[PDB]
């Protein structure tokens, strides 16, 4: 009964209107402070006696009064899109053990990613700079995003995911400066891992000058390029880039610095094919008689995704037979036939280096 | 009275458009169902004047004529809005006719190596056919089409499902 | 979040109101149900089962899949020249599954402004997850999924990024395993190699010209509403149809009634059919000469 009156008394405090946010430019004197609202107008105003001049400093987000236009309370920082970027969920752990190939590629990325964080001391002795970038591309084979995503959940620490659709921002391509925000909180929350998928759309070569937005993207590069040619230390933070083909990346991104290393995906070897087969036979129910080598010999050149699609199709063929336990004879039926159909749909699979 | 002696031509195209709206209860009774529309092309005599005949022979509600080249425009993505809006307008126009001239300009088929090129063209035609193959109504406003050459294959392969009654000139006997 | 209600200059949020946005971008298209059913097609009995499977099997048999460890299909690639007639069949089976159906056209992703298609797809699967289970259908994927070759640039490139963001949605995110989506192309000349996956395009059927047996039955299901003289061969037309399409057969059934007006016969006759066949196909005209 009385708790309601507590809420209603809170409304009495809600009779106090909010304030307008603004960034501190400079201070002309102790009675004159230059502040700029997010809207664009600038204002030379004063301040109250609760704040300290030393704590304010230029380039600080503060709240201005609705009328006096003076600072009351401040905040250190805020960012609205990033919270979404820190909510990515990758299962495994176990999924990291189920990917199989390519082993030695994993043994490269495990190091270039994990070692600089755990043992920074080994780098400073030799004099070698820790790689600040890496390039993983496909699909000659597959497994790019999976593997890297698994590292997010294995190394734990912090991870940040960015979809390539966030660069446009319709009119006013300010998302370029949102990259500077991104690297701001990358310098705060460090260490962190950053993923860049489908970079070919946002890292093209502006070969043929045309239309409009072709240029704005070239301006987003300039934020990436200048922040990774700094004037800045990205050593603690890590970045991963992926594409269909390294044709559009320009001499800028194919250059080291920004992209130090390059790991191409390869078609699964038959030895690795046996492995990836094994991890998909686990959850599935089969007859006590099983031979995986028949499938390995019959299935050559397929993608690790296409292998799983074939195993699932072998099972999705068993539901027509309605049987609970399914022999691998029925499997090799569905496998052989459907997989070969995938070869008929496999046109234009050849991709450049 | 401006016909140049063509009989079977002008008749067979009269019954596709004018008779269904002249005697609607007749075809609904004896239906079956009237056809969707026609296609005109061939030698220049007489391109595009046969439509003027439908103008003077229009019974009550005026119909709309459309010029082909205005579909394709600079700053790609304007044709998308373009082709879409006139359809809704037509549906409010209760059986009003829509006629595109020189479809061969926006009917460039099909694909080339590089670079597009036909991509901005293929959007126009393919969005046209896709919005033409919608199920609601669709569209009661019938259709009318004319061009010069029978090219290209993509529109020509898409029409016989959705269209019928392709006639050739004839031309003076 | 957003949409929170706040009054004029008061600058106080009284309540947080859902959900999302906006207009046509919120709801692309509201499809109640198609009028057609699977009984209006014939000759596809073998290949309609593969279509009906991928959509129906996840709905009812989830209890079976948890026991058998089966992962249901998601996207299905249906393609060919009309007809075929893939669109009508794929839609008709959606009334039988009761799932919510959202009509979507490919070129709609292309907009006058940038980033529209990306936001549009994100907004499309949003309410798909809200309306789950549901069915989303797209057509002319080949047009908006052409990656050309050399940069720069592709006008569709924002739609390639949007498509690759869709595939990325089925990649980095598991929940896209719900609310199946069907895609169909008129021609596989341009196809993205990246579309090969269980969540991406998996079930694939090449749809040739209908068999003679099929062309006979389909036109009979089309003319079953029409008054027909009880004398037809059915074999005749079936053998006499080469390069014909099932939709051309509908055009033939209408052509039969077009000259029935000048005939005056209130009931359709056998010879009217073959007449209409030779009418529209093949082409015209010239004259019968030199052949004696
Ligand atoms: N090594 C692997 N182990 C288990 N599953 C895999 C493996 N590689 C691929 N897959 C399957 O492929 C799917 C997508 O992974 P991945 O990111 O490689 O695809 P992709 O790189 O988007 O393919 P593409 O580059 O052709 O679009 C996953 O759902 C996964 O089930
Ligand atoms: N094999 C077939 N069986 C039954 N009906 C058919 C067949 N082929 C064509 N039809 C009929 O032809 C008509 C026209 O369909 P059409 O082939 O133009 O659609 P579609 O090709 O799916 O359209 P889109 O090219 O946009 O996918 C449909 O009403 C359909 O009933």
């Amino acid at each position: 009964t009385k708790q309601y009156e507590k809420s209603e008394n809170d409304l009495k405090a809600l009779q106090s209107v909010g304030q307008i946010v603004g960034e501190v430019l400079k201070q002309l004197t102790e009675e004159k402070f230059i502040v700029k609202a997010t809207n664009g107008p600038r204002y030379v105003v004063g301040c109250r006696r609760q704040l300290d001049k030393s704590k304010l400093k230029p380039g600080t987000r503060v709240a201005l009064d609705m009328t006096t236009l003076t600072i009351m309370r401040y905040l250190p920082r805020e960012v609205d899109p990033l919270v979404y970027n820190m909510s990515h969920e990758d299962p495994g752990n176990v999924s990291y053990s189920e990917i199989g190939g390519l082993s030695e590629q994993i043994r490269e990325l495990r190091e270039v990613i994990e070692l600089p964080l755990t043992n920074p001391e080994l780098f400073q002795r030799v004099g070698i700079i820790p790689p600040k970038g890496c390039l993983l591309y496909g699909p000659p084979g597959t497994g790019k995003t999976l593997l890297a995503r698994a590292v997010a959940s294995q190394l734990d620490c912090n991870f940040l995911k960015v979809v390539s659709s966030s660069i446009v921002d319709k009119y006013i391509g300010e998302s370029a400066r949102l990259i500077r925000e991104m690297f701001n909180y990358a310098r705060d929350h460090q260490p962190c891992i950053i993923f860049m998928d489908e970079i070919d759309a946002i890292g093209g070569r502006r070969f043929s000058e045309g239309t409009s937005a072709d240029r704005e993207i070239q301006r987003t590069l300039m934020e990436l390029l200048n922040q990774m040619d700094g004037f800045d230390t990205l050593h603690r933070v890590k970045m991963i880039m992926a594409t269909n083909r390294p044709d559009t990346l320009d001499p800028a991104l194919l250059r080291p610095g920004r992209l130090d290393r390059k790991i191409h995906i390869d078609l699964p070897n038959e030895q690795a094919r046996l492995d990836i087969l094994k991890i998909h036979a686990g959850p599935i129910t089969k007859h006590g008689e099983i031979d995986y080598e028949a499938i390995v010999k019959l299935s050559d050149g397929f993608n690790g995704a296409d292998l799983r699609n074939v195993c699932t199709e072998a099972g999705m063929f068993a539901i027509r037979a309605d049987h609970d336990f399914v022999v691998q004879e029925d499997f090799m039926k569905a496998v052989r036939k459907v997989a070969d159909s995938k070869k008929l749909e496999s046109k234009l699979d050849y991709k450049p280096v | 009275s401006d016909v140049g002696g063509c009989k079977e031509q002008i008749e067979k195209l009269r019954e596709v458009v004018e008779t269904p709206l002249l005697h609607p209860e007749r075809f609904v009774n004896l239906g079956i169902e009237p056809p969707k529309g026609v296609l005109l092309f061939g030698p220049p005599g007489t391109g595009k004047t046969l439509c003027a005949r439908a103008v003077a022979n229009r019974t009550d509600a005026c119909f709309i004529r459309v010029i082909g080249s205005e579909l394709v425009q600079k700053y790609v993505g304007e044709g998308a809005r373009m082709v879409r809006e006139l359809f809704e307008m037509a549906r409010t126009k209760k059986a009003c006719l829509i006629f595109f001239d020189e479809i061969d300009a926006i009917g460039g088929a099909r694909f080339d190596d590089g670079a597009g090129g036909d991509n901005e063209v293929q959007r126009t035609m393919l969005e046209l056919i896709n919005q033409l193959d919608g199920f609601d109504p669709r569209g009661n406003i019938k259709v009318l089409m004319a061009t010069n050459r029978p090219d290209t294959l993509d529109p020509a392969l898409m029409r016989p499902g959705r269209l019928d009654r392709k006639i050739e000139f004839s031309l003076p006997d | 979040g957003d949409l929170v209600g706040v009054n004029k200059d008061s600058y106080l949020i009284l309540e947080t109101l859902p959900t999302e946005y906006d207009s046509r971008v919120k709801a692309m298209e509201v499809d109640e149900r198609p009028t057609e059913q699977y009984s209006d097609i014939g000759g596809l009995d073998k290949q309609i089962q593969e279509l009906v499977e991928a959509i129906v099997l996840p709905m009812n048999h989830k209890e079976k899949f948890e026991n058998l460890g089966i992962q249901p299909p998601k996207g299905v690639l249906m393609y060919g020249p009309p007809g075929t007639g893939k669109t009508l069949l794929a839609r008709a089976c959606a009334a039988q599954t009761k799932a919510t159906f959202l009509k979507l056209a490919g070129p709609q992703l292309v907009q006058m402004f940038i980033g529209d298609g990306a936001k549009l797809v994100r907004d499309a699967f949003a309410l798909a997850k809200e309306k789950a289970p549901s069915i989303i259908f797209i057509d002319e994927l080949d047009a908006i999924g052409t990656k050309r070759f050399d940069s720069e640039k592709a006008g569709d490139r924002e739609v390639q990024r949007t498509m690759l963001e869709l595939l990325n949605q089925l990649d980095g995110f598991q929940p896209n395993t719900q609310v199946k989506v069907i895609a169909a192309t008129n021609r596989v000349d341009i196809l993205d190699p990246a579309l090969l996956r269980s969540g991406r395009l998996d079930r694939k059927i090449e749809f040739p010209m209908p068999n003679e047996e099929a062309r006979a039955r389909i036109m009979q299901i089309h003319s079953r509403k029409m008054n027909v003289s009880p004398d037809v061969n059915y074999e005749e037309l079936a053998r006499c149809t080469d390069d014909f399409n099932g939709a051309q057969c509908k055009a033939v059934c209408v052509e039969a009634g077009m000259i029935a007006l000048r005939r005056g016969a209130t009931e359709l006759t056998h010879e009217d059919y073959m007449e209409g066949i030779l009418e529209v196909q093949a082409k015209k005209k010239a004259n019968l000469q030199y052949y004696a």
